[PDB]
């Protein structure tokens, strides 16, 4: 009965859709005012280098599945994907002269293959998975334990609980080169780099748990 | 027993006493059935008494409509304490001014009655009805005239039920605030007349560049309310024609009232204080530019000088308590982007 | 508080008729000037039925019609004509002024081609100013030898009327052949009268504010010099519906660049909550250039249609692009004063309009204060 | 972000509307430009509805149409004329381009093969004048024609910002293969399914590619190889789909490798296989891409229009486009020494040379320099 008075009309079960909607279209626009801070600039802008903390209202007949301490990680994942759609985007506005598009290609490259691991394989894979099992839902506690068991492996497929200085550090780095550069618009020294880190993170990434091997192929 | 239901009791019993077919036998025997169920259930007692109480009402709704010309008092309500009727306040305050800037006295009680009631008959709204009903009232004897003014209303007997002078009350506490920034809107108005009326001094621009600057505070804080009134009072005038209870009546009016109270940035004592202060600044700036025929010389322009220092800081102050409601005065206030460079 | 409306030269006088015809006919008024039995507040442009007006050989095609109870071309031509009955009209409307009870305005129609208008016209606006310092002087003036007529004019329409209204000729004769299929000017006179009519809408019915015709203008004009506006009539459905038609110049009649302040004007009875909604949509599209420097908004009012005559729509802009018709003229004003007692009163008219043209070039900048 | 459309000649005066059709088919929006009651963001392509198209002898075709509340033969002919309303027309686009909040790019559909190559040709040159910061692609159609051929491909070699290529007589081929024809409008009824989707991702949002800048980037490497061409065999799983897409059979057009590839999903295929297909399209090896830089395979998930089975398109560089243009460039030197200035037409020779010239050496292990 509750269920079925909450998806029209305390649908706690309509509020979580949302949820992971309004962030991970409509967000499309809300990023790219940014790249272009103030505090307030950015609320008109939403009602229309990492920070931006999110936040939202829960009512109380759901504010026990959505916990304070759950709108964080909610928050963390937000965070990191928009720094990889700043790179997809920062190298896809634009359009040994030439020489520089050879650099765009085998880095306009890796940044997009990694964002369509995160999102696609992960963002996705587990977000089809959950909606079956939440329309099951036959109890007031495993409710909380599905999901707790979507954000904690969430936060493990993409990497950032741990390994972090030893994987995910290398991730960020060569991310620095999707800033530097863009702005400029030395290049000799750019692929003893480039040609480096990223040998660098396919001889460190190839201790590979499991299913890292979906983007190992580059 | 719920109290809600105590609610439904009380009102058509009152609703009988106060007025002094087939409607009366079948309440009889649904009455005497009850009694000879061996077991009270509330679900039963709330069934027969929801049935009496639409039926009271429905008859009602009759009499106070169609034969006398609720939604008829509603109206009149919306015209007066929520100055719907805004022509006619404004000639009021052009007539009723200098007897109320001095402090009030016993006499200007009656001093200003006539005032208004000269009023009514100066924009040729002529009705012997609802006139004699509105009888201003000035809080004497227990500081400005306009600080003590009211205004009641003189309810009929089926209405007492619903009007209550404690729902009166928080009415007419709306109706002074509505009343204070209607007033400065007008004498405001009148300073841009009084530039214009000077056209053929350098430092006579920054007067219009204050004026029309401290104009868009008030005109713009004086909108967004027939976007809260007009669209409030359009939802329970829709509540009331949808719902054959009365129960629902006397939830949706004191839900429609609560809105005004918060909607209104009145409870909330950040947005109330801050704008308070813009609204006797602008006193000094009108009077200022008005107490003189020529340029402001002798130390005048050194005193517009320093409620500019204090204004804009103000303009600024209310742009960090803007950044639930607020959007739709900040999405006004800033759809020029101005702000964004303060 | 009564606006007392006067008319002059032909174009000024017709376009009244038109004007009052439109008005009577949304109200229950005969054309005998009786209320016939069939709230809305009718004292601003009636005296108790008669119409507070002042009409100045098309006054015989008037009285001819059955609306009869209900009262050479140089410039310097019409201005002597107008020293010479100096005392003549002015007890005309003396007379009612203190009839009213307190008057606030001067509605005046005139044109600027018109001799007449060019010569009659002119004369009042500086004699206006004289008598009575304390009255807007508000004028629908409509733009169409010629050239003359025009600079000269608007030699007094820029310090002498407070407020302004243009009506170009030019555009109106241009929508009369896409949209209304006519190719006369008793055909586009009926979306003129349009104009005028909704644009004292909220004036004529009981509402919150705009109760006076300063409660219009104080908004839109923020200093003596930028005193000049135009409208838009969008239809010839929702609130969002309308404000994107407004915006459109395929519809203003006109012929960087930015606005100044915008007022809409919405005659249906659309739901008043969805309002806020559709600014927000328009603030993100950014549909409309602003001025950086001082504050402005974009304001709407809402109103009742006529019951005894669906969603309607006016709107009142204070563009910087009025200020490229004034050049049209002005340089053919130039072209004429090259190719043909004293010569010089047009001389000083051609200077005190470079600065208007130049006050609105200047204002699109970031540093139009001084 | 809008996008704004515009129909030259009868060719795209006939493909846009059909076109139109379609869309207006698919969306929920009646003939007579009215919602109908019976989730898509519509803004982009419709204005509140009336599209924003720019249409330019057939216009009283379209006319007839019920969906009327929508709204010489030589190359230098069509450039003189564009002249003569230069402003004529431009004010029509500035109304709606300061018209449009903020518009995002500019579709073109014209036949090179007579006036709608002068007049095509004539936007170009004017549209990179005024607007620097727009996006131009056309959805140019391919077959005295050789002249006003090449001269378009002079223009639009560096004025637009991409380009994808129709061929009539591959298309002619599967009018014969797969219908069993024998007409053009008939042939058109499947340029307008390649039109429709390959949009797909921007009328129904999803997470990736909720802008064109966002599809077509991925493909060009350089701003000089911005010629594409597609693909869609279905006239199953996703593994079923692309290789479906890479037999020459159905691509559009009539040593070699490929450049980059973008694949569009639209049916109810489930996310946990794609990836895995990829490998077998690699291990398998049924394509080959440039020696030098890196080259991957993007496809994308979408949904297909409620209001209207699992179909699928395919977007291809491929570098055997060349031989398109030494055909007609070989028919050029054929007419040239066969029959004011006569010279224009030598420096559109030369700068087409270039782009041929550089797409045999874009298949080399050696492309820098
Ligand atoms: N809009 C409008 N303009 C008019 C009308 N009648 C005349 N005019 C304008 O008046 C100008 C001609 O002036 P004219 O009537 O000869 O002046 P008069 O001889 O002094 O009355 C033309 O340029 C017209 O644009 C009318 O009915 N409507
Ligand atoms: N595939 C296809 N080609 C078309 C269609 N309509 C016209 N064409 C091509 O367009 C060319 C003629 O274009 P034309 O009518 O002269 O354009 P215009 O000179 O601008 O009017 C022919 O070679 C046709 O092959 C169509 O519906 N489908």
């Amino acid at each position: 009965n509750l269920m079925q008075t909450l998806k029209k009309d305390y649908r706690l079960v309509e509020y979580l859709q949302a949820m992971r909607n309004f962030f991970l279209d409509t967000m499309y626009d809300f990023y790219t005012s940014i790249f272009d801070q103030n505090v307030s600039f950015l609320n008109v802008q939403l009602q229309e280098l990492d920070g931006l903390t999110l936040s939202y209202k829960v009512p109380w007949p759901v504010d026990i599945v959505i916990s304070l301490e759950c709108q964080k990680i909610y928050n963390q994942v937000f965070l990191l994907l928009l720094q990889i759609k700043w790179a997809k985007y920062s190298l896809d506005v634009l359009l040994q002269i030439h020489r520089m598009f050879l650099l765009r290609v085998k880095l306009m490259h890796f940044v997009n293959s990694l964002h369509n691991y995160i999102m696609t394989r992960i963002l996705h894979s587990t977000g089809l998975e959950f909606q079956h099992q939440v329309e099951e839902a036959k109890d007031l506690d495993q409710l909380i334990k599905i999901h707790y068991r979507y954000l904690s492996t969430i936060h493990d497929r993409c990497l950032l609980r741990e390994k972090v200085s030893f994987v995910k550090e290398a991730i960020m780095k060569v991310l620095n080169l999707a800033l530097m550069f863009a702005d400029g618009w030395s290049i000799e020294k750019m692929e003893s780099d480039f040609k480096n880190c990223h040998m660098f993170l396919v001889t460190i990434l190839n201790k590979a748990f499991p299913h890292l091997e979906s983007l190992a192929l580059s | 027993i719920p109290v809600r239901v105590a609610e439904k009791i009380l009102f058509v019993g009152e609703s009988v006493q106060m007025f002094e077919k087939n409607q009366e036998d079948t309440f009889a025997a649904e009455l005497h059935r009850l009694k000879q169920q061996p077991l009270f259930s509330l679900v039963d007692f709330e069934q027969v008494v929801d049935r009496i109480r639409s039926t009271v009402a429905e008859h009602l709704w009759k009499l106070m409509v169609e034969e006398s010309d609720l939604l008829g008092q509603l109206k009149i309500i919306k015209d007066f304490y929520l100055l719907g009727r805004g022509e006619l306040f404004q000639a009021f305050i052009d007539t009723a001014q200098h007897m109320l800037k001095t402090p009030p006295t016993a006499v200007t009680e009656h001093d200003v009655n006539v005032a208004f009631q000269q009023s009514a008959h100066k924009v040729l709204l002529d009705d012997d009805n609802l006139l004699p009903l509105l009888h201003l009232t000035i809080e004497y004897h227990g500081a400005s005239g306009w600080a003590a003014l009211g205004l009641s209303y003189k309810v009929q007997w089926p209405l007492h039920i619903l009007f209550t002078p404690a729902v009166l009350e928080k009415y007419n506490v709306v109706f002074k605030y509505l009343l204070s920034v209607r007033r400065v809107q007008a004498e405001l108005q009148h300073c841009w007349a009084l530039q214009m009326q000077r056209k053929h001094q350098t430092d006579a621009i920054k007067w219009r560049l204050r004026n029309h600057m401290a104009f868009l505070v008030d005109n713009l804080q004086y909108y967004l309310q027939v976007d809260v009134l007009e669209s409030q009072f359009s939802q329970l005038l829709h509540q009331i024609n949808s719902t054959r209870d009365f129960e629902s009546i006397r939830l949706a009016h004191d839900h429609f009232l609560s809105n005004l109270l918060a909607q209104s940035f009145i409870l909330l004592k950040p947005v109330f204080h801050c704008l308070n202060e813009i609204l006797d600044l602008c006193h000094s700036f009108c009077s200022l530019v008005s107490q003189n025929l020529g340029p402001l010389d002798e130390r005048g322009a050194a005193q517009l000088s320093i409620l500019v220092k204090g204004f804009s800081r103000q303009s600024s102050l209310l742009f960090k308590i803007l950044s639930n409601s607020d959007l739709a005065q900040l999405l006004l206030r800033l759809d020029y982007n101005k702000y964004y460079t303060q | 508080r009564e606006i007392i409306t006067l008319q002059l030269g032909q174009c000024g006088n017709q376009i009244g008729f038109e004007f009052w015809k439109q008005l009577c006919a949304e109200h229950g008024i005969s054309p005998e000037g009786i209320v016939e039995e069939f709230t809305d507040r009718k004292d601003v442009f009636f005296y108790q039925y008669i119409p507070r007006a002042v009409l100045l050989r098309v006054i015989h095609s008037i009285l001819n019609s059955p609306y009869a109870k209900l009262y050479g071309n140089n410039w310097a031509s019409g201005f002597s004509q107008g020293e010479k009955i100096h005392e003549d009209i002015f007890d005309i409307i003396d007379r009612e002024a203190d009839g009213s009870d307190s008057l606030e305005g001067f509605v005046l129609c005139h044109s600027i081609a018109g001799g007449t208008g060019s010569g009659l016209g002119s004369y009042l606006l500086e004699r206006l100013n004289d008598r009575y310092p304390k009255k807007l002087v508000q004028t629908y003036s409509v733009f169409p030898v010629q050239p003359y007529n025009s600079l000269l004019t608007l030699k007094r329409l820029t310090q002498n009327a407070d407020c302004l209204v243009v009506l170009d000729n030019t555009a109106l004769n241009r929508i009369a052949t896409d949209r209304l299929h006519i190719q006369s000017f008793s055909q586009i006179n009926q979306l003129v009268s349009t104009i005028m009519s909704a644009s004292t809408t909220t004036l004529r019915y009981p509402g919150y504010m705009n109760n006076d015709l300063i409660g219009l203008i104080a908004s839109l004009i923020p200093t003596p010099r930028l005193h000049f506006l135009m409208t838009g009539y969008t239809p010839l459905t929702t609130v969002l519906d309308v404000m994107r038609r407004l915006l459109q110049p395929k519809n203003v009649m006109v012929s960087n660049h930015c606005y100044i302040a915008i007022l809409n004007i919405i005659q249906g009875e659309v739901d008043p909550t969805q309002v806020h909604k559709s600014l927000q949509r328009i603030r993100e599209r950014k549909l409309a250039n602003f001025i950086p420097w001082g504050p402005a908004s974009i304001q709407v009012a809402l109103s009742r249609k006529s019951p005894y005559l669906r969603v309607s729509g006016l709107m009142m802009a204070n563009h910087t692009s009025i200020s490229s018709l004034f050049e049209r003229t002005c340089r053919q004003y130039d072209k004429l004063r090259k190719r043909e007692d004293n010569f010089d009163e047009m001389d000083t008219s051609r200077e005190i309009v470079q600065q208007l043209i130049d006050e609105y070039h200047a204002a699109t900048r970031p540093d139009y204060i001084s």
